[PDB]
């Protein structure tokens, strides 16, 4: 993972220079949002649960997803889809503190569709579901920081495609 | 850094930031302001630091600067305070970093291995360090050395 | 390929409503201000080698990328960023006319992420010379044409991050 | 070079070298010397190419040193010089390769793409090297500086 | 002209003119007094605005004019000239017609082929008939300048 | 107007109008038909006498209206005209007041600092108004030229 | 006088106590910063004519303001306008090195807006022209230094209405 | 200098100078040898200086040497560059004296109407100031270009 900070220092590391009055106004920027950031984080680890039951109900369940031989039936796969809502979330949350969508790429995105693909998981039910948490994420955090949430849950969607 | 120290032990933990790493971090963005002022004011005098220091550290130990010591003749001496100019941006990285994380992945891995087999002596690349510790002290003030002083240490500190 | 009018069109299809009053006037924003997204367009038709030139020149000339060893390094790898940078206005002016980004995500940002990272291309700095388009541009057509402009452009960027 | 070149030949016809080809290549393996001879020539001789080659540019098109021009000033025409500078590194990989197809990877494709978005005239360019053409004949001998001057004609010609 | 290219189109799909292809050619037809004014004012004032154009064009690029460029002595800088008067003539001509399908015929097809045979830099062409636009619109009139501007505009983007 | 200036010189000088200022007043009664019917004409001409004047000013200083130039671009150059317009406004405004008050307290007070401010080129507005004063002699009477071309004059030398 | 270090010195000697800890950091706070804020200061002075001409063109040029009849209609109003944003400018700079915003008051603020009733000048407009300054000198300056600036100028504007 | 402006208040006040005052001149004193140091520096690159700022200004600003521009043709160009080491040499005498007063003192006073008067446009003089200022940034340390820069400011605001 890189954050905000990371990723400044590290491309001033390549070419070798000390940190230039441009790359501190990058960093003074991440430090500026650094309030509103945090507070959102503490906003959706409370309410995570919550933001994956209002996105799987918005988009995921009463469909053919749900109905039986559609993937998501069974208790085992509606179990297994809510972890893998959760862990979109969670892993975004770390993005947006970061900064950096490096974490989703690093963590999340790197094989995860070939093993959706492989496993059968239907892949535009994942885009539309992810897309219904930040629905959810901008109604709770609020719009500056949803802002910001989405970014990260289009990372995660473009990835996934 | 310090967002980045917190989320790679939460990830691994499988957990939404605690609250009290949560708190860290916003600490952090409230000192942000702070640590790029130290980086801006090293960074500003970083010839005459790496300069002086350099001067201290071939005074101190002269056998290394002797012919037969690695940085022996002009282009290896010169090599030698670049060493020392590498240190301190990677010192400034840390400091803005909040945390050693840049300065232990850029340097501190592998320097006991690098250097050795290159043939210098890592002790006295410590002294040198030290001896730019002790002029970023007298260009920074009490509170504000303190903290630089921590990240300075910690590379003295992997050297020896 | 789908403009705002398409897809205010398809969207009243989809829930089966005919145009009602909200869409209408959706559509009625639209009309009102295509006469500036058109001359906009002319404008950056026009314009299109310089608004390329100035960006190559403010973020990309006199630096390691084109020095020997670098990406742009070989008049063949030169040619080649300047292609793909008029690509990306091109057809940023094809959706500020549109008003949609679906033009991009189709034709443009279809995987450009995996084929820069395939051949080495530096993703930092094809962002900072689309930024740098953004910029130029935004002088040539004017701000108010320059936002709706940048809206698109800071959509390449963010697809290619 | 005239390897690659008919390996490439060969390839898109699913044809095992063909006795010519085999017989241009050996001819070319044992020229090697001489070639390799007038690359160190030129090579050691690039900084007074250049030098020469531009003072003849700038004379005969002084618009390009002009106000208006692309090489105006001093840091403008240090550029200049060291395209120069690129075309003879260029023309001497040429020579050794004994083929123009590592000048035509290597810079002449796309030239007219890149120049035009640089503002350059390319004819003036060409100026530019039929100028260290002739500096290079009369640091060449007969027999060396028509095999050199081949590559500088096909470097003009593409860039005419 | 608008009657021709939506007759064209109508002939590829061999479909008698659509009611829409017929009320753009009665827009046009309407239209058309308007337009013979917008080239009437143009071509009485055809003398002034080409060599004001020349003026600004040189002032921007002095190049161009210097000694060794294109446009060096006076009959040379007249023949500059006249490709400017050449290009207002087609412009007044698209303008009537309202379409760029006579601009495009008579002058645009192959203008890079013509101008680099003659030498000729072609973005200081380009620079030159936008210096045209500017000159030409400032005596037209605002609802006038919108429209002769596009047709100056299809002339400068095929420069480029 | 004339009474005006003279008001406040017998302001200043507390003493009833001079016999000789009321003989100058009785002038400007006897002159407003003839300055009335001059200052119709100009209004009258108005387009086409700064017409005239502004492709005769951008002519004459051909870097007003080029690239870099202050009024560069369609917009500006047509500000450039509405500056100009304000002027040849005031000045028929004085040709009727029959004195320079109309004209030193619009456009004659501190217009050197406005036009630093904003850029534009003093010199260059100057010429610009001797350009408007051969038009409105080309198009006056040889006395109302000698008139209108005093206030003119006066307009010039201010914005020296 | 009034200023920020005077101010601290001022309030300890209606007291009569010798020097407090609080006023011992209050103090040092103002050394601490002093060397961004004289660094900015510098930075605003050179480029002082080029920040009124930025702030006319954003906020008060090409309107009615600068049209008949606008109380800019005419040279000397406009003399006047320009000269009257750059007191605007020098005495706020002036304040913002000081630290205090109390010595704007006791100059620019004392009467200017009878001053400006009594004249006509449009109070709205100036106010508008200052935050136009403010968005000019906040980009010259930088975020850290213009923020510090720009609270200064907003105290102008608050006297101002 | 410091110490002259001391002078001028201590006048008035026919008192000694206050402690403050006295640290001040202290100060000056102690960075005397800085400020020798930086003059050193700045003559004795000062020709190239001149050189490579002259190549920026005309870059920036071509309508100055462009024709019909105050600096066409050799000689003009050569007293452009005149002035504009007038302009540096008064910099570096205004550094060494630590005060903008030696350097107002002998120019910038009038300055607007001497340039002025002469023909040369005073945007573009400021210009080529910046450009020098550039320049002394590029060829002199970070601590030393503060203080050269700030007088450098002080010439273009007076330009300005
Ligand atoms: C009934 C005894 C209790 C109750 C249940 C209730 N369930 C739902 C919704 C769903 N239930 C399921 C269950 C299954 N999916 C499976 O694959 C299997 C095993 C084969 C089971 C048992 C699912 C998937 C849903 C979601 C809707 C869907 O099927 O797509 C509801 C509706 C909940 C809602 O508000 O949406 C309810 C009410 N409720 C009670 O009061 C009983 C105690
Ligand atoms: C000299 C003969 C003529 C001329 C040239 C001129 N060129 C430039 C700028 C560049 N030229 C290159 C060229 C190459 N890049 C390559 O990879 C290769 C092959 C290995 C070549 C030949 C490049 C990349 C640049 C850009 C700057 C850079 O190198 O980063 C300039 C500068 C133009 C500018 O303002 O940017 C000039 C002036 N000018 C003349 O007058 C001659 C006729
Ligand atoms: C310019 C800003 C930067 C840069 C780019 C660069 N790109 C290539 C080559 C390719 N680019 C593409 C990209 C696209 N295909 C598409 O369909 C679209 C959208 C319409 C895009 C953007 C592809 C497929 C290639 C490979 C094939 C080709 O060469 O065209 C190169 C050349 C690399 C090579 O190996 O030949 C370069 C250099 N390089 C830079 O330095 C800039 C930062
Ligand atoms: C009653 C006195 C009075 C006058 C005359 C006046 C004119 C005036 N001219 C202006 C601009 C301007 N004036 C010029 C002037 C010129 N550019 C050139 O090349 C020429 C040499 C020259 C005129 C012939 C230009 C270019 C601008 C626009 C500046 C810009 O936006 O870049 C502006 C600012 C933009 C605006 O209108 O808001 C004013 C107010 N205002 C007044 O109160």
């Amino acid at each position: 993972m890189q954050d905000a900070i990371t990723a400044v220092i590290n491309a001033s590391d390549v070419q070798g220079k000390y940190l230039d009055t441009a790359a501190m106004e990058k960093l003074k920027a991440y430090f500026a949002t650094g309030e509103l950031r945090v507070r959102a984080a503490s906003v959706i680890s409370a309410n995570a649960a919550n933001i994956v039951k209002e996105a799987v109900a918005k988009s995921l369940l009463y469909s053919d997803i749900t109905r039986p031989g559609g993937n998501m039936y069974t208790t085992r796969r509606y179990a297994a889809c809510i972890r893998d809502l959760d862990y979109y979330l969670r892993y975004a949350t770390y993005a947006m503190l970061a900064g950096d969508p490096s974490i989703l790429d690093e963590r999340v995105l790197n094989g995860l569709k070939e093993t959706y693909n492989s496993l059968g998981v239907p892949i535009a039910a994942t885009v539309q579901a992810i897309q219904a948490m930040k629905e959810v994420t901008a109604s709770l955090v609020g719009a500056d920081a949803g802002k910001e949430m989405g970014i990260y849950f289009d990372y995660i969607c473009s990835g996934l495609s | 850094s310090v967002v980045t120290k917190s989320i790679v032990n939460a990830d691994a933990e499988a957990r939404y930031l605690s609250p009290g790493e949560l708190d860290r971090i916003k600490n952090f963005v409230s000192t942000g302001e702070r640590r790029l002022r130290i980086a801006q004011t090293l960074t500003e005098n970083r010839e005459r630091i790496v300069k002086q220091a350099g001067d201290q550290l071939f005074q101190k130990r002269p056998d290394v600067v002797s012919p037969g010591g690695n940085a022996y003749g002009e282009e290896m001496t010169a090599t030698c305070l670049r060493d020392l100019d590498y240190y301190l941006r990677l010192v400034t990285y840390g400091i803005v970093a909040g945390d050693v994380t840049p300065i232990e992945e850029i340097g501190l891995v592998g320097v006991r291995e690098m250097y050795n087999s290159l043939g210098t002596p890592i002790p006295a690349v410590a002294e040198g360090i030290r001896a730019m510790k002790n002029v970023a002290c007298s260009l920074l003030s009490a509170e504000d050395a303190a903290e630089a002083g921590s990240y300075f240490d910690f590379v003295i500190g992997a050297m020896q």
